[PDB]
């Protein structure tokens, strides 16, 4: 999962 | 209206991950907060996330919640999940909104 903006 | 009931409403800026550019982008193309529901189709016991921009009512998310989904609560106000096609993120307007939405999501994932 991608890091938060 | 006839086949689905809303099980929560939460305030969030809905985003999708642009993996080609490695950046989050506003869902539907314009930044701002939406009212995000989880709807339960009671006849088939299925669930989907539907969110509409507060300002102009644009539907910015409409995605099924499949059984077995991994819902990642990255922070207390930003949660995210994936499917085969997209990565979705919700930047919630408050911790209370995040809790409302996550509680309904976790409920859906338990009864699926």
């Amino acid at each position: 999962x991608p890091p938060p903006x | 209206s006839m086949s689905e009931q809303s099980i929560c409403q939460a305030r969030a800026a809905v985003m999708v991950y642009d993996d080609a550019n490695k950046k989050w982008v506003p869902a539907g193309g314009s930044t701002g907060f939406s009212r995000v529901h989880i709807y339960h189709h009671t006849g088939n016991n299925t669930f989907r996330v539907v969110g509409r921009k507060i300002q102009d009512h644009q539907v910015v998310i409409n995605c099924a919640i499949p059984k077995g989904l991994k819902y990642n609560q990255a922070t207390q106000t930003f949660h995210q999940w994936r499917d085969a096609r997209q990565v979705y993120g919700l930047n919630f307007g408050s911790k209370e909104d995040a809790n409302v939405f996550a509680s309904a999501m976790m409920h859906a994932l338990e009864v699926l």
